[PDB]
């Protein structure tokens, strides 16, 4: 028995047995690695690595609903996994060498049961857990443990705090195994979604259509660039379903999820209009040239371009690969085209302010190119970003009007052309940005003074 | 071949499997064939390590690579080959950067090893780098004889690549292809790729297409343009084909679950309607 | 109540709304929406209200803690407490090691207890580091499991650019909480926030405010 | 020593040193055997010999 | 002869074995005979001591060589290069193409090349005495590409 | 407490740790520096490595219940 451990950490097998823990679906090479490891003589410390919400503590999960179901080989099949989160073991050692007495009992207790596995998840905080003015901390405590395949320890992080953390210890980095946990494909995530579907559908009291999985997988990964397949279609599929329960509940019975239910809250998160195509909407964007008539008057050919690129767009024929649009408005001054794309962008969203703006006269210079990207690390203000990267991702739904583009340093402009031609631009974090749903405008008067100029 | 050669183990240990400078006009399948070749050995796309030059017209960029000196605020090349050593790594349209970022290339390309600011070596060994250009095309239309083809074409590229580049960097690339320029026949057939991808990324919409070789062939004719290469070939389909779809399926949802067939006439374009 | 730490942590916003005390809420009801729509998810359940300086996120806090009050959420929430859970009066008093993971731990396993909690963190920008930093484990990384799976109902506010400088560095943080925009009202709505508010104000200033004044 | 010739002169150039032998080693040994190998592993365990005839290189194969 | 000289004793006390720059054409093995050296002295390529200057572009990059500046994060850490060569005192130490750093990295060199001693930014100083240190560098290789006649 | 034994040859005292973390605490204390000897623990050869391997071989043999031919370690 583990008497201390039974009261510093969550018993994951007990848990399993009660059946709360979701279930885990398709991973099957990643729970075979961790057995693999697992079944180790010298260092069976397996790590699993990956990006936030890719499922790592699924993956940690799924190994205890095996070890339950007695889907492991013999030598785990009675093995207990205890979760052991470190701020519980941090909490409360006031005193000098309280931290690590209760650690070293830990440790001593998990020797002489040796059925555990334990579970360090957020492995990152190990390093310097504890450690203080004369204390040593936990890393120092485990390290000879760990290499003589006493302890049993799976551990999760993320990529980067496993470069940040742990690639500093060197010593600790060695007794860990990374099993890297993929991000799932499209077809692993609508596996995934049905086999919770029984979990959300027992919460929200809705019935869940197979649809609303292919849609809210497709949607969430075509537009939802910040995050990870598997946790991003969850969501979407469960504020799709509270939004459903919550306007059916306030005033058939068997209320059922839709692909509309869905659109509707991918569209609020990003602003995209992506939920179908009401008669309003669509007298509107037939009406289209009109409404730009009212602010514009000649210049019909450019109307007529941008009228047919929103339609294209709203219709659905759109490239997914390549933004709305790109123009070059070209012609003397004083001459519609720049009210031309601010009559866009109100017409688009009610504002001239919605548009993102870019006076490019203002580029003179070459290195002013940091401007929309940021400053490199190691420069003052790399902390700031790209000013036209954050905006752009803050709402990737815009117009971008690029002013007077022939006053910009010639150069300027190829910081441009992977916006053009795969709609991305990548931010000096490393973040990349999708402009695939912007519209890009740029205005210029060359040649305009000279076809004045000439004179035969 | 470099890829056989690294697959039958016979690539020298030292060096990268291959890296290739791809050069030629605009618009030719360069960086298509990259991200064809990172499809090829990943199967998608996205699996291409890609980093686009233009963002580095200025030396200082180069901290983008290897991380910001030790103890200033704040590498993301040498931490992405590290995630994944056995990779295509793509230095898009290399001639805008700054001349001298790519002296940080050159210990990658002769040992396969670039090192990190934290001290740390990153073996390229196994990375495939790819190198897309298109010096000397300015230079090619600015020339007008005074006076009274390919090889002309690639000698005069391969001088403007002479000028625009360091001797000791070139001397390191294994291979400097030039792309030729696209005949009407294979813009013909990248026509008949694009309208098939057209067609089955609508179809999953439910939307079924089928477009005959009649008008295929117009909308090559109307998309020629030699100079500018396939790319005026996506600006005659969204005009001719996706322009009027749009319009049909937004005028009261006409299309959905039909079948539409575009033919051209000898005349026009038309889109005709029925059931499947 | 049987919370007997965190009531001495935090202010029980839904009492203080109970008195009357909170200025009215008008107008925000996409907004609360949302945030219902969210805090009814079954796992992250978790909103964080994002927007600009001075648009009115802390009181759309206060305009759910009101609209608990008055009973019009619905059942699932229609008896929670709203605390807000002032991240800077966590860490007083705390100087030896484990004394605020202990702290935190007790309100956690207090707030899992009771179950009829829903904490609300303004300026959440600040639960990233806090709690210090030789061998302790910050915030963050001790509410981390928690919030992941449904035991903390917690609401955020925090201004664009504190969540883009502090949450977004901890990716794994951001994912935890749904941004809910807090857009700038317009004009009309902003004419019909100043009527409303109109009467809290002549009656600490002892004057009328015409219209005309307000527009 | 013919092919070891020919690839001296195939992978001549003086303005760039020794480095475009490699590629010439690249392109004809290195090539033709991978072709060999990987086209159903008939290379090992057997010898090969590589010579210039004055039109191509050719690459017989033979028993130890 | 200077490694002969070096082990014959008659190296001067106070300066290292050698120091040495290879200019000339490219591809002309001067990197290679740096490796040929190292093994020879060493039976290995990787004892080298290999820093290629083309990172060292920018001015503040010299961090990476005696450590970060007073006050700055990693001000106690050390250089990188200082605690390479005071690890392995016997070394032969490579700044492949040396004309690529900013000017600023050869001010360091100097007291190298004059006493050597490296001085890390935390005031340590480092011992070069018996190190080999070649510099290679292809200066004017473009100059010679316009040289037309 | 230990600097008074260390220095005199009271304790026979053998320690281990790495490069890293030698500079980082123990430099400091220049005074403790002096008092141990460091001795370099050079990575072994390829060939030393190997004669490693197949001495350890029966540990890892009886533990997984395998047998590990001389190829596999090479
Ligand atoms: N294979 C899977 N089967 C079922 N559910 C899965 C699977 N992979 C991920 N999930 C779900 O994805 C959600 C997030 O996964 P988690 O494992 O909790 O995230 P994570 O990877 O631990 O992220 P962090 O940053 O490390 S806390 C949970 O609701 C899981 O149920
Ligand atoms: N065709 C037009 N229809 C309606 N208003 C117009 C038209 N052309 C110009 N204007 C008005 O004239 C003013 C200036 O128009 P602009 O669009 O800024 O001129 P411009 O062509 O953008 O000048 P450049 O080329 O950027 S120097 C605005 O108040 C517009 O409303
Ligand atoms: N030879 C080709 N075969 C097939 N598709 C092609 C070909 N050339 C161009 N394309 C298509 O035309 C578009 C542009 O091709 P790209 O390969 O990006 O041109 P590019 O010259 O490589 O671009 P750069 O190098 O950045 S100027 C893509 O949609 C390609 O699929
Ligand atoms: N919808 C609203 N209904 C009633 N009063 C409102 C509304 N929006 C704003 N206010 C009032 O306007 C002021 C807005 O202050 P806050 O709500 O704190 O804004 P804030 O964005 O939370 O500022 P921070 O981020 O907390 S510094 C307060 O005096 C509110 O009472
Ligand atoms: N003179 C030479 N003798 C023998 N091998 C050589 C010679 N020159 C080049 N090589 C070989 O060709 C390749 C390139 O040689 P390097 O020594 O790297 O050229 P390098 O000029 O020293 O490098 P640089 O100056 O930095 S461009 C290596 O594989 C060498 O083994
Ligand atoms: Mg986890
Ligand atoms: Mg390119
Ligand atoms: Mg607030
Ligand atoms: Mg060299």
């Amino acid at each position: 028995n583990t008497p201390t451990l039974d009261s510093l950490a969550r018993d994951l097998t007990v848990i399993a047995k009660d059946g709360t823990l979701d279930p885990v679906i398709g991973r099957d090479k990643e729970i075979t690695r961790v057995i693999e490891v697992l079944s180790r003589r010298t260092k069976n410390n397996p790590v699993l690595i990956g990006e936030p919400g890719v499922g790592k503590t699924a993956i940690a999960e799924g190994l205890a609903q095996a070890i339950v179901n007695n889907e492991v080989p013999e030598t785990l099949k009675d093995k207990r996994v205890m979760s052991l989160d470190m701020g519980t073991v941090v909490a409360g050692t006031k005193y000098r060498g309280e931290f690590e007495e209760r650690l070293k009992k830990v440790m001593e207790e998990i020797q002489q049961a040796g059925n555990v596995i334990l579970f360090i998840d957020e492995l990152h905080t190990l390093v310097g857990a504890g450690g203080a003015e004369g204390a040593i901390d936990a890393s120092n405590i485990l390290k000879p443990a760990l290499a003589r395949g006493e302890l049993q320890c799976i551990g999760a992080t993320t990529l980067d705090e496993y470069r940040k953390n742990i690639e500093k210890d060197a010593a600790l980095e060695r007794r860990f195994q990374p099993v890297q946990v993929d991000e799932p494909s499209v077809v692993d995530t609508v596996a995934i979604l049905k086999g919770l579907r029984d979990r959300y559908e027992a919460h929200h009291r809705i019935n869940i259509s197979d649809e609303a999985i292919e849609a809210a997988v497709k949607l969430s990964n075509r537009y939802v660039s910040d995050r990870f397949l598997p946790d991003k279609a969850i969501d979407l599929i469960d504020e799709a379903s509270s939004k459903v329960r919550l306007k059916s509940h306030t005033t058939g019975m068997s209320t059922s999820l839709s692909e509309e239910d869905i659109a509707e809250v991918i569209a609020g998160w990003t602003g995209i209009p992506l939920t179908k195509i009401n008669e309003t909407e669509s007298e509107k964007l037939l009406s289209l040239e009109d409404t730009l008539h009212e602010r514009v008057i000649g210049q019909k050919d450019a109307v007529n371009s941008i009228s047919k690129a929103v339609r294209r767009a709203r219709a659905g024929l759109k490239d997914p690969k390549r933004p709305i649009g790109s123009f070059i408005f070209l012609g003397p001054t004083g001459v519609g085209k720049t009210e031309l794309a601010r009559a866009l962008a109100e017409s688009m969203f009610g504002d001239d302010d919605a548009m993102i703006r870019v006076d490019m006269s203002e580029f003179m210079e070459k290195h002013a190119v940091s401007r929309l990207v940021g400053a490199p690390p190691g420069y003052v203000g790399h902390d700031d970003g790209g000013q036209l990267t954050e905006k752009v991702r803050r709402k990737p739904y815009s117009v971008i009007l690029f002013d007077e583009i022939e006053k910009a340093h010639p150069d300027v402009f190829n910081i441009l052309l992977q916006v053009l031609d795969d709609g991305h631009l990548t931010d000096t974090k490393g973040r990349t940005v999708d402009f695939r749903n912007t519209i890009i405008i740029m205005t210029s008067n060359v040649g305009a003074q000279e076809l004045q100029d000439q004179r035969f | 071949k470099a890829v056989r050669r690294a697959r039958a183990g016979l690539k020298d240990p030292k060096r990268p499997i291959g890296s290739f400078i791809f050069l030629g006009p605009t618009g030719v399948g360069k960086t298509e064939l990259a991200r064809a070749l990172a499809e090829s050995m990943f199967g998608d796309d996205d699996a291409m390590i890609r980093v686009d030059m233009s963002e580095f017209m200025e030396k200082h960029a180069v901290s983008r690579l290897v991380g910001a000196p030790p103890g200033y605020v704040g590498g993301q090349l040498t931490e992405k080959v590290r995630r994944k050593p056995y990779s295509v790594i793509l230095f898009d349209e290399i001639e805008k950067a700054h001349p001298d970022v790519f002296n940080i290339l050159l210990q990658v390309l002769d040992d396969g090893h670039l090192t990190d600011t934290k001290g740390r070596t990153v073996d390229f060994r196994n990375t495939i780098i790819i190198m897309t250009s298109n010096v000397g095309a300015q230079e090619l239309q600015d020339q007008r004889f005074a006076g009274f083809d390919y090889e002309t074409i690639r000698k005069t590229m391969l001088k403007e690549l002479k000028n625009s580049f360091r001797p000791e960097f070139l001397n390191r690339v294994d291979d400097i292809i030039v792309f030729h320029k696209l005949t009407k026949e294979e813009l013909k057939e990248i026509v008949t790729m694009m309208v098939n991808k057209l067609t089955n990324r609508l179809s999953e919409q439910n939307i079924n297409i089928i477009v005959t070789d009649k008008a295929k062939d117009k909308i090559a004719e109307e998309g020629y343009d030699p100079e500018y290469g396939a790319r005026p070939l996506i600006r005659a389909i969204q005009k001719t084909i996706e322009d009027n779809l749009s319009e049909l399926i937004l005028d009261g949802n006409q299309i959905e679950g039909k079948k539409v067939t575009v033919d051209h006439d000898g005349k026009e374009f038309k889109y005709d309607i029925a059931e499947q | 109540n049987n919370t007997p730490t965190l009531d001495s942590l935090a202010r029980d916003l839904t009492v203080i709304a109970k008195d009357g005390t909170l200025d009215p809420v008008i107008g925000r009801d996409k907004e609360i929406t949302r945030v219902i729509e969210v805090l009814s998810r079954r796992t992250k359940n978790n909103p964080v209200l994002i927007g600009e300086p001075g648009v009115g996120k802390t009181a759309i806090a206060e305009g759910l803690a009101q609209a608990i009050v008055n009973n019009e959420v619905p059942e699932t929430l229609k008896d929670k407490r709203v605390m807000s859970l002032d991240m800077g009066t966590v860490v007083a008093g705390t100087k030896y090691r484990g004394e605020f993971e202990e702290r935190l731990k007790k309100v956690m396993e207090e707030i899992q207890q009771a179950g009829n909690v829903i904490l609300f963190i303004d300026e959440l920008h600040t639960l990233v580091g806090a709690g210090g930093a030789e061998g302790a484990i910050d915030a963050s990384n001790i509410l981390k499991p928690a919030l992941a799976r449904g035991e903390l109902q917690c609401i955020g506010a925090t201004t664009l650019d504190e969540y883009r400088k502090n949450i977004e560095k901890d990716a794994a943080l951001e994912r935890r909480f749904q941004p809910v925009q807090v857009d700038e009202p317009s004009v009309v709505d902003t004419v019909a926030i100043l009527k409303g508010l109109r009467d809290r104000y002549e009656a600490h200033h002892r004057i009328n405010i015409s219209d005309e004044a307000i527009e």
